């Protein structure tokens, strides 16, 4: 038996791929196969060792590359979607010059700043990516905008002294 | 709605390489379905953007709580409480929680974190109280709340003097009304009604879908790994081919279903955005646009995958 | 195809692939043309001036018992055969400078002993060669891609008039197929042919009498890769991007355009691979 | 591939028949001895020897 | 207005971003049609993609089966296109209603609704034709400058308190005058401006 490593497993002509770790749930003397709510087996009993192993699938994920734009630069940041940052290491790109673990996946190729700017290249769960801080794609926390509190009082009012006329264009498809 | 992206390659063929080759024969159906889901995923984030990003700059709630006899403790965010969610807002996640990858399916997180949504709602609330409708049309202008309310009465045809003459009576009714609302949300098992169904319907499709993989679809086995081991490629194809055809059907139904659902949500988002722009920023002349009766103002609220609007309306009691 | 971007999963030299340079230049007592391993990607790029590298050898073991390939680059044609040839340990092409007449003649064409049978014989299209006996920088360039697919031997070529670059020139040029031969030969490795520049100053024998001089050739292997190839209006492949090599590059294939705007694009799924296969069949020893 | 999967409750059968009806003993297809002596299921799994 | 209109001309010539909302629709429709057209190439489990080639090298009964397979594969392709097209058509239809609404409502009359047309108060609107779309230019009034003033709801003169007929009471701090809430015009308070 091997544990904590994704390995192909075959039990009595049943084959699945996952990491097998001991599962806390206690099963009955007669029960053999444990299954989840989605009708996928989540547990097994070692036939030879009579022990309970929990089966979970080997983390997949979609890869998205964040580009400032081809014209501006060639630098890229790749955010694996959902996968843990420790996970795995195109071979050169693997190690993360700036590996940073976010909440939306595991960014690799950007440097997490402390400052907050307007959104530029949206990512997920707050984090945004910008090509502007010699140059490097940086992922900020996306604070919503300048925080100013209008000065308030029961006896205080503000009335405009000048006005500006402006033109704004809204574009809607008709056919 | 929850951003759901399903990888056409992994679901249909599964882990096995041999199963993948047949999928290549089919074409860009695999590729096309993923694109449609991603479009849907962007809409749910983008929808959110339209509905809540109505303000250029977040306005901090004024430290002074003087409200001209109006108590806003339920509506406004609490600093002491974690996550900056209002009593109404803090509790709703309570309520929602009470009401409420793994496989082939990744549920992507939204662009705007629930925390960020909370800030947007606060800004509108802060904007409405401090600056009236001035913030909607430009730089927010500080105004007395009593005075703001005075303008509101004028719009609905009740003279401002009327508000000022019995501000105390009005303030108490408003305060009492807000308290009633807090109790009503908690006391009712099922007031949210419509919001609940959106979540339940989406969940049913996924289960049905998740349940769909198990179905045989006129094949000897329901498992790609199982079928592949038992059968050789040469005569394998007849069963391997079909399961693929059947499963493709499941995806298309689900993908098509999502688009219709997304379209419905988009209209709701745009309607909801309209109310947010149309009712929160300024008084709406249209009758029965905001709640029932004459409308004075509305306060935006945030729930998971939804927006709850509190409408303040004037009704004539006695004749 | 005109003005269309197409992606074809056909073996290609990986971009920025490592290339093993070779030297066939005496500049002291230096001469090397040993056997090289051959895979699908047998890309040969010789650089010559006075035309010192001429031919090639293909085969499995060169035992004269397994069917094998062989060529001469004469002024007439790139002459080819499939024959069970018995090659010597040090084959070459020999040219001598005669005092009575200024012309370079073959002195010892003992490249092979005899041919057992031919299942294919062949002569290519006519062309001409300069055959100069001087010293100089390699004004010209020759590239070839030898490939073996589905029972067919194939070759591709281009002449590039590059000037004064030791390394392979920066730029984009596309090889044009020259010949297709249908052959069943399986060939593990290949060798190159040199032209020995025999003169009066040399000792005057087959073991030590030679002043070969400068020569240079580079071999790069070929592995299955997907190339997005840009097609010009005329149809010359003006530019190509390799999708497999880079994260940026992979985005372009999904995007199906040479230029990409700023944004986030999802290109490919990522999956882990199980470290070991574990089988836990019943432990019982008794056999049915 | 019968080597690499674990079955459940293997059954063996045995009898003597004429040489012609060996093709007749197959799942689904009809026959005299197949209708009077031994009728296989339409989706029988196993190997006939 | 002239400077304002001038900027818009410059903005339009300098970038494709204005038509991105419209153009996305143009590109997305074009891409959908292109995929389906390409579909023709896909085998869909058949011996060969080109329909004529299959018919030429196959005898009728076999040809029958392969034809059916192609049709099923091709029927599905068509279904997706029509189904996709309808959703997009419905989406475009909504814009046209909105498109038609913006065409008439901003253009004919003035809309009191805040932010429905442009940002801020909408004085008037003009529409410019675009390929497969309508572009609306919105003129809006936005108040640029604000001066702080102390204010009070009612003024007591004889034990009776007046209120402004149309404007909030605004005082610099020396005297009390009434000005329109949106522009600062100070008028000496009188019976005419009060009740
Ligand atoms: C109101 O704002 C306008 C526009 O900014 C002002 O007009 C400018 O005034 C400055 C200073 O007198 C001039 O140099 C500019 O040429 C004017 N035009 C612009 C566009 O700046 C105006 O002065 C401001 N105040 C009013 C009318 O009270
Ligand atoms: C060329 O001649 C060689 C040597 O005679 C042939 O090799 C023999 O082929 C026969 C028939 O296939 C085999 O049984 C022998 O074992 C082979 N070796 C010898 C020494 O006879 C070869 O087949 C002939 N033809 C070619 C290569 O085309
Ligand atoms: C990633 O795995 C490491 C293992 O030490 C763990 O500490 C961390 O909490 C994990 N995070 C996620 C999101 O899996
Ligand atoms: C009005 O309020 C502030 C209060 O500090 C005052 O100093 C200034 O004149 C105005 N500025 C604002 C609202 O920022
Ligand atoms: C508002 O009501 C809360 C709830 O009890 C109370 O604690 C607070 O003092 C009140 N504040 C007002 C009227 O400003
Ligand atoms: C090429 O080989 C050299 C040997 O010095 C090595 O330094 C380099 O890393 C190699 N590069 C690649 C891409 O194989
Ligand atoms: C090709 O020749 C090699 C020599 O190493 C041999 O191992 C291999 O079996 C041969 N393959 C074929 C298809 O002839
Ligand atoms: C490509 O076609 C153009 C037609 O204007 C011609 O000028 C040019 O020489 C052609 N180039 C090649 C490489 O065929
Ligand atoms: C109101 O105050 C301003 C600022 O001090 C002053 O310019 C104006 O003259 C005042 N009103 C009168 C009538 O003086």
């Amino acid at each position: 038996l091997v544990k904590n490593k994704c390995v192909n497993f075959n039990f009595n002509g049943l084959t699945g791929t996952g990491v097998l770790t001991e599962s806390n749930k206690k099963f009955l003397p007669f029960q053999q196969f444990g299954r989840d709510i989605a009708d996928t087996t989540d547990a097994v009993r070692d036939p030879q060792t009579l022990e309970i192993l929990d089966i979970t699938p080997c983390s997949f994920g979609g890869v998205s590359v964040i580009t400032p734009g081809t014209n501006t630069s060639n630098q890229v940041a790749v955010l694996y979607q959902g996968v843990n940052c420790t996970e795995v290491p195109w071979r050169v790109y693997s190690t993360g010059s700036n590996v940073f673990q976010t909440r939306a996946g595991c960014l690799i190729g950007a440097e997490h700043v402390n400052n907050s700017y307007e959104c530029d290249i949206p990512i997920g769960a707050g984090i945004c990516a910008s090509y502007q801080t010699s140059q490097s794609i940086i992922a900020y926390t996306m604070s919503l905008g300048a925080e100013n509190s209008v000065a308030y009082s029961n006896n205080s009012i503000a009335i405009p002294t000048n006005f500006t006329i402006s033109v704004t264009t809204e574009i809607l498809p008709v056919s | 709605m929850t951003k759901t992206s399903v990888d056409c390659t992994m679901y249909i063929c599964g882990d096995s390489t041999e199963c993948s080759n047949l999928l290549l024969q089919y074409g860009s159906f695999c590729t096309q379905l993923n694109r449609a889901l991603t479009g849907i995923a962007v809409e749910q984030d983008k929808n959110t953007q339209e509905v809540f990003a109505q303000v250029k700059q977040i306005y901090k709630t004024p430290p002074i709580k003087d409200f001209g006899g109006f108590n806003f403790s339920q509506i406004l965010p609490d600093p002491s409480k974690p996550s900056k969610r209002s009593f109404i807002e803090d509790l709703l996640f309570n309520k929602v929680t009470l009401a409420d990858k793994f496989n082939g399916l990744t549920v992507l997180p939204p662009l705007l974190t629930d925390e960020m949504i909370a800030q947007y709602t606060s800004a509108l609330l802060a904007g409405t109280i401090t600056s009236g409708w001035t913030f909607g049309a430009g730089a927010a202008l500080q105004i007395p709340f009593a005075m703001q309310m005075a303008y509101r009465f004028n719009g609905i045809g009740v003279t401002q003097n009327v508000l000022y003459e019995n501000q105390k009576l009005i303030a108490n009714q408003f305060n009492s009304a807000i308290g009633k609302i807090q109790d009503s949300l908690s006391s009712t098992a099922s007031a949210l009604g419509k919001l609940q169904d959106v979540v339940n319907q989406n969940a049913q499709a996924l289960n049905t879908l998740v349940k769909q993989l198990s179905s045989n679809f006129g094949a000897i086995s329901s498992v790609l790994n199982d079928i592949l081991s038992r059968l050789d490629p040469p005569e394998a194809e007849v069963q391997i081919d079909r399961l693929i055809t059947g499963r493709l059907q499941s995806l298309q139904t689900y993908v098509t279903q999502q688009l219709i659902r997304a379209a419905e949500i988009r209209a709701s988002a745009n309607l909801a955005a309209t109310k947010m722009s149309e009712c929160v920023l300024g008084q709406s002349k249209r009758v029965d646009f905001c709640g029932k009766g004459y409308h004075l103002m509305s306060f935006p609220q945030s729930a998971p995958h939804g927006v709850v609007f509190l409408h303040v309306t004037y009704v004539p009691a006695q004749e | 195809r005109s003005s269309v971007l197409h992606s074809t999963q056909d073996l290609f030299l990986p971009f920025f692939s490592n290339v093993t340079w070779f030297h066939a230049i005496h500049v002291t007592k230096r001469f090397d043309n040993p056997v090289l391993p051959f895979n699908d990607g047998v890309y040969f790029a010789s650089t010559e001036k006075s035309n010192i590298i001429r031919g090639w050898i293909f085969g499995t073991t060169l035992d004269s018992k397994t069917q094998s390939l062989l060529i001469v680059n004469n002024a007439t044609n790139v002459v080819i055969k499939v024959c069970e040839f018995q090659f010597c340990n040090d084959p070459f092409l020999g040219v001598y400078y005669h005092k009575n007449n200024k012309s370079w003649m073959e002195s010892e064409f003992r490249v092979y002993s005899s041919a057992n049978n031919c299942t294919f014989e062949y002569v290519s299209q006519p062309f001409l060669m300069d055959l100069e006996g001087k010293q100089g920088n390699f004004k010209n360039l020759r590239e070839f891609v030898f490939k073996n697919i589905d029972g067919y031997f194939k070759i591709y070529s281009k002449h590039t008039p590059i000037n004064l670059v030791r390394d392979l020139p920066q730029g984009f040029s596309a090889l044009e197929p020259l010949v297709d031969l249908p052959i069943g030969i399986n060939i593990t490795r290949f060798q190159t042919l040199l032209a020995l520049h025999r003169s009066y100053l040399t000792p005057g024998d087959s073991s030590s009498g030679w002043t070969a001089g400068a020569a240079a050739y580079y071999v790069g292997y070929l592995q299955p890769r997907t190339f997005l190839l840009k097609y010009n209006e005329n149809g010359t492949i003006t530019d190509a991007v390799d999708c497999a090599l880079d994260p940026l590059s992979e985005t372009k294939c999904t995007l199906k355009s040479f230029t990409v705007e700023k944004g986030i694009y999802q290109t490919s799924n990522f999956r882990v691979q199980p470290t070991e296969s574990i089988v836990r069949f019943p432990n019982i020893t008794n056999l049915c | 591939k019968l080597n690499d999967l674990c079955f459940t409750n293997v059954y063996a059968d045995s009898f003597v028949i004429r040489g012609d009806e060996v093709r007749q003993i197959a799942p689904g297809q009809t026959g005299k001895i197949a209708d009077y002596n031994y009728k296989l299921p339409d989706d029988f799994t196993g190997c006939v020897i | 207005f002239n400077s304002a209109i001038g900027k818009i001309q410059d903005s339009l010539s300098s970038t494709a971003s204005a038509l991105g909302k419209l153009q996305d629709v143009v590109n997305q429709n074009a891409q959908a049609l292109n995929t389906l057209v390409k579909q023709l190439s896909s085998n869909f489990g058949a011996i060969s993609s080109v329909l004529n080639d299959i018919l030429s090298r196959l005898d009728p009964p076999e040809a029958e089966v392969q034809i059916d397979r192609l049709i099923t594969g091709r029927l599905q392709s068509l279904q997706t296109y029509v189904t996709q097209q309808l959703i997009r058509a419905a989406e475009i239809r909504a814009s046209a209603n909105l498109a038609a609404t913006k065409m008439s409502e901003c253009v004919l009359g003035q809309s009191k609704r805040v932010d429905f047309c442009g940002k801020g108060y909408h004085l008037m609107s003009f529409p410019q034709s675009a390929p497969h779309g309508v572009v609306f230019l919105h003129v809006t009034y936005v108040p640029a400058q604000e001066k702080n003033f102390t204010t009070a709801p009612a003024i007591c003169h004889d034990g009776k308190a007046h209120f402004p007929r149309e404007g909030v009471f605004v005082s610099n701090g020396t005297h009390w005058f009434v000005t329109q809430r949106n522009f600062y015009e100070p008028q000496i308070i009188t019976t005419d401006n009060t009740f």
